């Protein structure tokens, strides 16, 4: 048993175009690529909230490693995308 | 020219004391303990004795002596005295308590009274509608026991207002009480108030006040110095009217012939050298023969100079987007240099990136033009921009001076900050306005219908009074009637009601209450009862509070 | 609306601008208020002739709407 | 001795209080109290 | 004109210090054009530090933390 | 009373419950609140997204079908924010991108 994000990956290129192939290598690069920006935006939000002596994560943490991860417009777009999502998940009622 | 505004003056003259030779041990006083001022006096008399604002603050000195009397209108004494005040109030209800008994302290002291075993003058006292019942018995609490008074009542400012223009006691009307934060309609049938039909809107002065804070702060983030609250409520004061019709005078308040009125403003070689001075001689030559002829060659290189330069501007302008189709164009052009002749390296050489070779070429474009600009003097308009019209009204600004580097704008908010009580939706409160709420009450309640009025609708819209602090805007009373008239059936005859000063009605209601009618009797709580019913006893009279239950 | 009370004929104007804002974008459209009184007279004086009256009153196919 | 008892809080637990009776009295309408006399949203948009 | 408040000694006492026989009269406002670039990428991470901790202070705290994120940590004011 | 996973609640196709498996057992906070792995599941939509619009125009620029890791490598760096992020990171199979000084050319 091993685990991949390859089916999601691959449905959200199916999104966007529908006749494209795909190399096996290209799912390893981009596997990587999307572990690696998880990791580094965990990382950066754990140790944000180690200096704020706080023992809990939330969105505003993470929000904050965002705008100092991403570039400013790829950082606002980032925010415009993950604010829309945690306002329709939030509408819970 | 730009009015300048500052802080309000500070009194000079000191509050004065009432005479101890005037003190009846039998006479009641009227409080009227308002959120923003405090009106205290006499029953016998019709004009309150005292009026100050419901603040007080603590004063430190080098000796050692922490004087903190500084109670109501000994804060409008210096600038420093009056910044550190502090209000019981935090909302609409009393918080801390130990500051409520210093201001009746102070007020008992101005008052003339000499006491013995406590007070001995029974208490006209107003209450918030429908108020919590911490408050109720907390005031029941302190005014039995710290003070000992004989008798208490209690009711609201509206209908003590109402008692005042109708002292009869048993008319039939509407009232609409504008107040510091909140705002309520009161239905009025044979002089007592429904308070079952009673309707609430959170909205008042102070929050009008920062709204307009807010907004104003909006407007100008890189503003030099920080203005306080009383210079907001001084221009929300002299600068805010409703306007007759919202709909029609917010799409025409930014024109030209609009701005103009009601706009406020508050504050080798050696051959190459020859040839050029033969061709300078030359253009002298043409110039002295025909101006006219170089003067339009001269405007038209100017005009295609700047024409060039504006292109040059436009494609450096759709360079910088990523989703423009140049962009793209530009990848397909990397992808097809990729994918391979001295063309092909001339196109190699040409697509490469030059942002400070553009900067360059737009500085040499730049001074062709002053040269065709020079040869034909020697041979973007604010009127269409909205932004500017908003920001800086119907003159030219420069921001190199520093007296209109200080200045502020008021058109659009001088209508959408007292607009805010008949659409609380732009404040923020999910609530109907006040005129939603008076269709409501007289239309489909009483035992009305949508289009017949029963007998006491009739009377309701006969005897419509407006009362509260907040009934110092102009165009309030002219917007109900227009509205009153918009909803009701026709033929129907509408009576509003306004005081010359609607702050002291409540004062002069309870004043009449205690000293025309002997029927105050009927209303007054003595010991007995406070210690047999308890401090959760309500009494239902005509004026006050009812049982929270049925 | 407009409603004729000798004929009976009804009219459709539009919607009322109060109702301008429950969708951003719609097919109705929005007009605003009257702004005079709801009822309203007024004396008229029709002119006829005799060949209308026999045109209206032999129309071979039959009658027609409005 | 009395605690600070900010202007939050006391909405809070008088509708707390409002509650218990009224679970108390099921287990009777209310007349006016603080939410009932409280402007409803409107109905025109 | 308050960007003119770096002065050309100073930048002279700074090119001294590299050990510099000759310095070209270019070179100030070019180091001008670097430092001004510089410090602003050190205010971008410290004023949102500054931001997440609900402060509106900046100081000796949040700045070395910002340094020791982007890679040149800095002794001598704690952290 | 059967209801469906979080990440179509939240309206996304990565898997909010995995990511929120991974941040909880990942050993970077004792407590880890909800909206957390809803917020980081949408930046990585969003990111995964773009990297995969680059990809499917670079290898329509190539006239091909699939997605070769050549055409990830001209993506990342034709584009300058994708330059920057991922400046460290060589693509394995990626290659160079065509350059030539212009003082290298035949000038004459």
């Amino acid at each position: 048993r091993k685990e991949t994000y390859s089916s999601y990956i691959y449905k959200v290129l199916k999104q966007t175009h529908p006749d494209t192939g795909i190399s096996q290598k290209s799912m390893s690069i981009l596997n990587s690529f999307v572990n690696d920006i998880f990791e580094r935006i965990a990382t950066e939000a754990s140790k944000l909230a180690a200096y704020n002596k706080k023992s809990t994560i939330s969105a505003r943490e993470i929000q904050t490693a965002v705008r100092l991860i991403l570039p400013g417009e790829l950082a606002k777009h980032a925010v415009s995308e993950g604010t829309r999502a945690v306002t329709k998940y939030s509408s819970s009622t | 020219k730009a009015v300048v505004i500052d802080d309000p003056p500070l009194r000079q003259t000191p509050e004065p004391f009432d005479e101890q030779s005037a003190y009846n041990p039998q006479s009641p006083i009227a409080i009227d303990f308002g959120s923003s001022k405090l009106r205290a006096g006499f029953v016998n008399h019709a004009t309150p004795t005292h009026i100050f604002p419901n603040a007080l603050t603590k004063f430190r000195d080098r000796k050692l002596n922490k004087n903190f009397t500084f109670v109501g209108n000994d804060t409008l004494l210096d600038q420093a005295v009056r910044s550190q005040s502090r209000s019981p109030f935090d909302g609409p209800f009393v918080t801390n308590w130990n500051l409520t008994e210093e201001i009746l302290d102070y007020t008992f002291h101005h008052l003339g009274v000499v006491p013995d075993n406590g007070i001995p003058n029974p208490i006209l006292l107003t209450e918030r509608l429908a108020t919590v019942q911490s408050q109720r018995t907390n005031w029941y609490q302190i005014l039995f026991e710290t003070y000992n008074v004989p008798g208490v009542t209690f009711g609201i400012d509206s209908l003590f207002s109402f008692y005042n223009y109708n002292p009869s006691g048993n008319k039939t009307g509407l009232v609409i009480s504008c107040g510091h934060e909140d705002t309520n309609v009161i239905p009025v049938v044979d002089g007592a108030g429904i308070l079952t039909d009673a309707k609430r809107i959170n909205w008042g002065g102070h929050q009008a006040v920062d709204y307009l804070n807010d907004l104003m702060a909006l407007k100008y983030p890189y503003f030099p110095t920080k203005m306080s609250y009383l210079q907001y409520e001084t221009m929300y004061k002299d600068y805010c009217y409703v306007s007759r019709n919202y709909d029609e005078d917010i799409e025409k308040i930014l024109t030209l012939e609009n701005l103009d009125t009601n706009d406020v403003v508050v504050e080798e070689k050696e051959r190459v050298a020859k040839e050029e001075e033969e061709k300078k001689l030359k253009e002298q030559q043409w110039r002295e023969t025909d101006l006219n002829g170089w003067i339009k060659d001269k405007r038209l290189k100017l005009n295609k100079l700047i024409k060039r330069r504006k292109e040059k501007l436009k494609l450096r302008d759709e360079m910088k987007d990523r989703k423009s189709q140049v962009s793209q164009n530009r990848m397909k052009n990397l992808a097809s240099l990729a994918e391979d002749n001295d063309e092909d390296w001339l196109i190699y050489t040409d697509i490469t990136q030059n942002p400070e070779a553009f900067e360059e070429a737009l500085e040499y474009e730049y001074k062709d033009i002053v040269e065709l600009e020079r040869l034909l003097l020697e041979h973007y308009d604010w009127r269409n921009s909205i932004l500017h019209l908003f920001l800086r009204g119907p003159r030219p600004h420069d921001s190199e001076n520093i007296h209109e580097q200080h200045q502020m704008h008021l058109n659009v908010e001088r209508i959408r900050v007292p607009e805010v009580i008949f659409q609380p939706t732009m404040g923020g409160q999910d609530q109907a306005g006040i005129c939603e709420l008076s269709e409501t009450i007289l239309l489909k309640k009483f035992g009305s219908q949508p289009g017949k009025l029963s007998q006491t609708s009739i009377d309701m819209v006969n005897n419509v009074l407006i009362t509260g602090g907040n009934a110092k805007v102009p165009g309030l009373k002219e917007r109900i009637v227009k509205e009153f008239t918009g909803f009701l059936p026709t033929g129907t005859n509408i009576t509003v009601n306004m005081s010359s000063d609607p702050s002291l009605d409540a004062w002069k209601g309870m004043a009449a209450l205690a000293r025309n009618e002997e029927q105050y009797r009927k209303t007054v709580i003595s010991k007995k009862e406070y210690e047999e019913y308890g401090p959760e006893y309500i009494k239902e009279h005509k004026l006050g509070n009812t049982k929270y239950f049925e | 609306i407009y409603i004729e009370a000798n004929t009976g004929a009804v009219k459709r104007v539009g919607r009322s601008d109060a109702y301008a804002t429950e969708f951003d974008l719609e097919t109705e459209e929005y007009v605003p208020l009257p702004k005079g009184e709801v009822h309203k007279k007024k004396e008229i004086v029709q002119d006829v002739t005799l060949h209308d009256l026999d045109v209206a009153n032999a129309r071979p196919q039959g009658g027609q709407d409005v | 001795t009395r605690r600070h008892k900010s202007a939050r809080q006391l909405i809070s637990d008088e509708n707390k209080r409002i509650n218990a009776l009224l679970t108390k009295a099921n287990k009777l309408v209310p007349k006016a109290t603080y939410f009932s006399v409280e402007a409803p949203p409107s109905i025109r948009p | 004109d308050n960007i003119q408040g770096i002065t050309k000694p100073a930048i002279r006492r700074l090119a001294r210090r590299g050990g510099v026989k000759r310095i070209s009269g270019l070179i100030y406002e070019e180091t001008r054009g670097v430092l001004k670039v510089f410090l602003e990428n050190v205010i971008r991470d410290a004023v949102t530090y500054t931001e997440h901790a609900k402060r509106k202070t900046v100081t000796a705290m949040d700045v070395v933390y910002a340094l020791k994120r982007q890679g040149r940590t800095l002794y001598g004011f704690g952290g | 009373k059967a209801s469906q996973s979080r990440s179509a609640k939240a309206g996304l196709t990565f898997p909010v419950g995995r990511v929120h498996r991974l941040l909880r057992r990942g050993n970077y906070a004792q407590r880890i609140g909800s909206g957390a792995p809803v917020y980081l599941t949408a930046v990585l939509e969003y990111l995964a997204a773009e990297i995969l619009e680059l990809a499917g125009n670079a290898a329509r620029d190539n006239k091909k079908t699939r997605i070769i890791p050549r055409h990830l490598q001209l993506a990342i760096r034709n584009d300058d924010e994708l330059n920057k992020l991922l400046g460290n990171v060589t693509i394995a199979q990626g290659g160079v991108l065509p350059n030539i000084h212009q003082n290298l050319l035949p000038k004459k």
